DNA sequence: TATAATGGGA
């Protein structure tokens, strides 16, 4: 996305997107849970081991 | 030293890059728009969602009822509408970091307004209020740096603060600006004359619409009050207020004189019929504190305005007769 | 309401 619709990158064909040139890399001591479907936990509350994500 | 404490605290938060400044300002505007589309989907007010999002972000602890039941309704929404919940949460996180990273700018602006009646930290905190209002209606799409919009808001909030709080006796805003205009001119003509001005020449310097009487009266309100605890002499046993008489509290002689007057008038009125006396007490405000006209007194007694006037006039010359013989009321007369 | 402005001072 961009400020004005002309500078907005639109995918010209079906493909796979990769990211490469980062301003900075933020390493956060955390562990990662991929999800499908939907979520009930919302951004910013603390959780205990076993709580449903 | 609380100033070194606060400068160190805002020192921990690093400044933000132009990319981060655009990204935070973006998430703020996205979150604010996500809130409005939640007021359409759910149907409740903006400020309600605003505070429920602020709660669940900046702090854990009606808290168990209203706050959690509103968040619970928001959590029980479709996936396509729960996006705007997450967008609002991180948008409110962006507002926090946008403020924290620019607290360093508030100090750089507030330090110029010192010595005007508000301390440094009071100059920083009202300035921080301008930083919050600057963020809340900042639109990054104009491609202006955040420092330009903030600086205008930091100065608005500090100037407004000095106008409202610095004076002990509150003064309107334009008068404060007026007093500042007057106070700046007397210092450069002091340097030019080597001496302080008279009211005529400072009025001639102020321009049109200013005369020697107006500068005297506006400077009259400009001065702050004196402290009653101002020490008098090298001796540590006397303040200013120790020598000021009480102009409002009655003296023992005054307090007795008003009581003797109320007693001697009662004894005087007792020489009349009770209607004659009641008419006079109603006409003069001795009953409730207001002079009743002839209509109300006639309504009280069920007679005409003229009948009351005759009662009033006859009661007076009876009082004058008794007064010419006793002379009790001749004094009290100043 | 918008150039940009980002750690005090005795």
């Amino acid at each position: 996305a961009a400020i004005d619709p002309e500078e907005e990158v639109i995918a010209e064909a079906e493909g796979v997107v990769h990211l490469h040139e980062p301003a900075s890399i933020l390493v956060v001591k955390a562990r990662v849970y991929p999800f499908e479907d939907d979520v009930e936990v919302t951004t910013g509350d603390r959780v205990a081991p076993g709580d449903v994500l | 030293d609380p100033v070194r404490q606060y400068l160190h605290e805002i020192g921990q938060v690093p400044l933000l890059t132009l990319e981060e400044e655009i990204d935070l300002a973006r998430k703020v505007e996205e979150g604010m728009e996500a809130i409005k589309k939640l007021s359409e989907a759910t149907g409740l007010d903006q400020e309600l969602i605003r505070e429920v999002v602020r709660a669940k972000i900046l702090g854990t602890a009606p808290d168990p009822k209203t706050v959690e039941e509103v968040d619970g309704k928001l959590k029980s929404l479709p996936k396509e509408l729960k996006r705007y919940l997450h967008i609002a949460r991180e948008g409110e996180a962006a507002r926090q970091h946008l403020i924290e990273a620019n607290l360093r700018l508030v100090v750089s602006i507030a330090k110029k307004y010192t010595g005007r009646g508000l301390s440094f930290l009071d100059l920083i905190q009202e300035g921080n209020q301008g930083l919050i209002r600057a963020v809340e209606k900042f639109e990054y799409k104009r491609r202006f740096k955040f420092s330009t919009y903030a600086t205008w808001w930091i100065r608005q909030a500090i100037n407004r603060a000095i106008a409202d709080q610095a004076r002990t006796i509150r003064i309107p805003v334009h008068m404060v600006e007026t007093i500042n205009k007057l106070s700046r001119t007397a210092r450069q003509l002091q340097q030019e004359l080597g001496r302080e001005p008279s009211y005529e020449e400072i009025a001639e310097a102020m321009g049109p619409g200013w005369d020697a009487k107006r500068v005297e009266e506006t400077l009259k309100i400009a001065q702050e009050p004196v402290s009653l605890e101002t020490p008098i002499g090298d001796e540590k046993d006397s303040f200013y207020g120790d020598f000021i008489p009480d102009e409002n509290l009655p003296s023992p002689v005054e307090a007795a004189a008003q009581s003797l007057l109320s007693e001697e008038l009662e004894k005087a009125l007792s020489k009349l019929s009770e209607r004659e006396a009641m008419v006079l007490k109603l006409r003069k405000g001795l009953i409730d504190g207001r002079e009743h006209t002839l209509e109300e007194v006639g309504a009280y007694f069920g007679v005409t305005r003229e009948r009351i006037r005759q009662i009033e006039n006859k009661a007076l010359r009876k009082l004058k007769y008794h007064e010419s013989r006793t002379r009790k009321l001749r004094d009290f007369l100043e």
